[PDB]
């Protein structure tokens, strides 16, 4: 319930599926999207509700339900 | 100028898993 | 049968209110686990739909799905003859051509109870499939309302538009234009301040302010609003009431 919560993050082409508690610093997760790509962190964004996430922040505080998807583009100039 | 809802709406219908805590 | 009591007969009077404000007329689908009120405006544009959950009331029982076509006017004047403490029950059979309120005030064992005949309604006509949406986004409903009063003074339309980072709000007078662009945001202070947007089609529409007018008034309500719109369907607004759902679909208007 409470506990943790799970998420996809999907780079439009592949997903990977994620469980952290709802209080961690999402860093890890997006650099463990990065690896699982072989891309470097810092060449994608992660889109969320249209607000670009920031390592710093956590699920709680983005209003995160389970089952959310979270989307990885190349960092570019927008769509 | 205005359209009708129901004219528009007749119109409108016709594997990993990582795990950080 | 349909037996719903109210534990005030207020709550109920707020519903038909808030109704009285948009349509004269409702249908009250009435299903096993709570009802949905429906309504078209009198121009045929605007459509609204409250979902009262179960936990809403204070006892529910329907025993076959009936549908109950009210006149707003009748069932005001019955609430008059009603205190808005007492609890109030809606009583109807299988297959009603009349309904009955039943007034109970506890605290004295009066118990006052009228009829009502119901009719015909053409709202009984709500099937979407809620369809599926260009672009989705919510934002504080009061946020929301400050805007739709502003530019509302300026045009008889307002016109949204949304794009991969920007929600853009336009009306223009003879007397002046204005706008508004938000972009989605976050903030862990007020969380409940945010904006987000989910789009996966640029869109743009635009509605009669009046119209905009009305729904904007589901704000007491709830203090986010949702926005689906797609190009060529009618609009959602909707709000989250703690024991359901209020829903307006709007038509825009083509060019
Ligand atoms: C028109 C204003 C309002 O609040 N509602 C909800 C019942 C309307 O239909
Ligand atoms: C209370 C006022 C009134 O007109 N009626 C008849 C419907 C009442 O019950």
């Amino acid at each position: 319930p409470e506990t943790h919560i799970n998420l996809k993050v999907s780079d439009g082409s592949s997903e990977i599926f994620f469980k952290i508690k709802k209080t961690t610093p999402l860093r890890r997760l997006m650099e463990a999207f990065a690896k699982r790509q072989g891309k470097e962190m810092d060449s994608l964004r992660f889109l969320y509700d249209g607000i670009r996430i920031q390592a710093d922040q956590t699920p709680e505080d983005l209003d995160m339900e389970d089952n959310d998807i979270i989307e990885a583009h190349r960092e570019q100039i927008g769509g | 100028s205005q359209m009708d809802i129901f004219s528009q709406l007749s119109r409108a219908k016709k594997g990993e898993i990582i795990v950080i805590d | 049968m349909l037996e719903a009591k109210f534990e005030e007969a207020s709550l109920f009077k707020r519903i038909i209110d808030g109704f009285k404000d948009c349509v004269q007329l409702v249908n009250f689908q009435c299903k096993e686990d709570g009802i949905i009120a429906q309504a078209v405006d009198d121009s045929r544009v605007l459509l609204v739909s409250l979902e009262i959950g179960v936990e809403a009331f204070q006892e529910y029982r329907c025993d076959h799905p009936v549908t109950l076509g009210m006149d707003l006017t009748s069932l005001s004047k019955i609430l008059r003859c009603g205190n808005n403490t007492d609890t109030l029950t809606l009583i109807a059979d299988n297959t009603p051509d009349s309904i009955i309120l039943l007034f109970e005030d506890t605290k004295k064992d009066r118990i006052a109870e009228y009829s009502l005949k119901l009719m015909d309604i053409d709202a009984d006509f709500l099937g979407i499939e809620e369809l599926q949406y260009d672009s989705t986004l919510s934002l504080p409903s009061s946020e929301f309302s400050k805007i739709v009063r502003d530019l509302s003074q300026l045009s008889d339309s307002i016109n949204i538009m949304i794009t991969k980072e920007t929600i853009k709000f336009v009306a223009d007078g003879d007397i002046g234009s204005g706008s508004v662009i938000i972009k989605p945001f976050v903030d862990m202070e007020h969380p409940e301040t945010s904006i987000k947007l989910e789009m996966d089609q640029p869109v743009d529409l635009t509605f009669g302010a009046k119209y905009l007018l009305d729904i904007i008034k589901g704000s007491s309500l709830s203090d986010r609003v949702g926005i689906r719109l797609s190009s060529e369907a009618p609009a959602l607004f909707q709000f989250d009431l703690k024991s359901g759902f209020l829903q307006f679909f709007l038509a825009p208007k083509f060019n």
